């Protein structure tokens, strides 16, 4: 029973740890892309705020 | 979030003279020995880099409330420069909301709390 | 051994997890860095642009 059960539950804890793990990388991908569309948006506002400083 | 840093810093002070004995401290001095190291790491600085306020709570809050024993004492300062960048990045908004609702008497209120701690989660996460 | 090897798919998942993050954050950080010394730069010529308009 402890060998049946063992593997059993190593299998579905296994895909259990999957889904989080596919949590965590969806999170990756959604950090990384707001990230870079917060890098683009704060580095267009300094390019305007030296363009109004240059005027 | 100062009065708190104040007095860890200070019990940190008090325990600076139990520092050299090695095993011989408690879980609670050993504790307060490793917050006050971790705080007078965060206090370091480099030259020319001005903090606004809404940064400085966000981070002393950051470090004062448990969400920092993790982070070894070598690199928090880099730890507070990357959740520095991840706010102004990722969410401004949050530091809008510390700004406009600094002077109010109670600042930890439930939205400005919930918001930066899942901020604070967000960012060790993906750390 | 079964019961260690949950475990140990367990670790091998949050690894990757882990890892595949880091690279994508660390190419998506590099991706906005020379966007913001690009536009960096065009600042700086827009500045030396509005020199010469005074000049």
């Amino acid at each position: 029973e402890q060998l049946a059960n063992a593997r059993r539950d190593y299998e579905a804890e296994i895909a259990r740890a999957r889904q989080e793990a596919a949590k965590i990388v969806a999170q990756a991908q959604e950090r990384a892309k707001q990230q870079e569309a917060e890098i683009i948006a704060q580095a267009r506002r300094e390019a305007e705020r030296l363009k109004e400083e240059a005027r | 979030v100062a009065g708190k840093l104040k007095g860890e810093l200070a019990q940190f002070r008090d325990l600076a003279a139990f520092a050299q004995f090695a095993s011989d401290l408690d879980a609670t001095t050993k504790a307060q020995i490793e917050r006050g190291q971790r705080l007078q790491e965060l206090l370091k600085q480099p030259q020319y880099q001005p903090l606004p306020v809404e940064d400085q709570v966000a981070v002393l809050y950051a470090a004062t409330n448990n969400y920092l024993d993790d982070v070894p004492v070598p690199l928090i300062t880099k730890w507070r420069d990357d959740f520095l960048a991840f706010l102004r990045t990722a969410h401004p908004e949050v530091r809008k909301l510390i700004y406009d609702n600094r002077l109010d008497r109670k600042f930890p209120t439930p939205e400005v709390k919930e918001a930066l701690e899942a901020a604070i989660k967000e960012f060790k996460a993906t750390s």
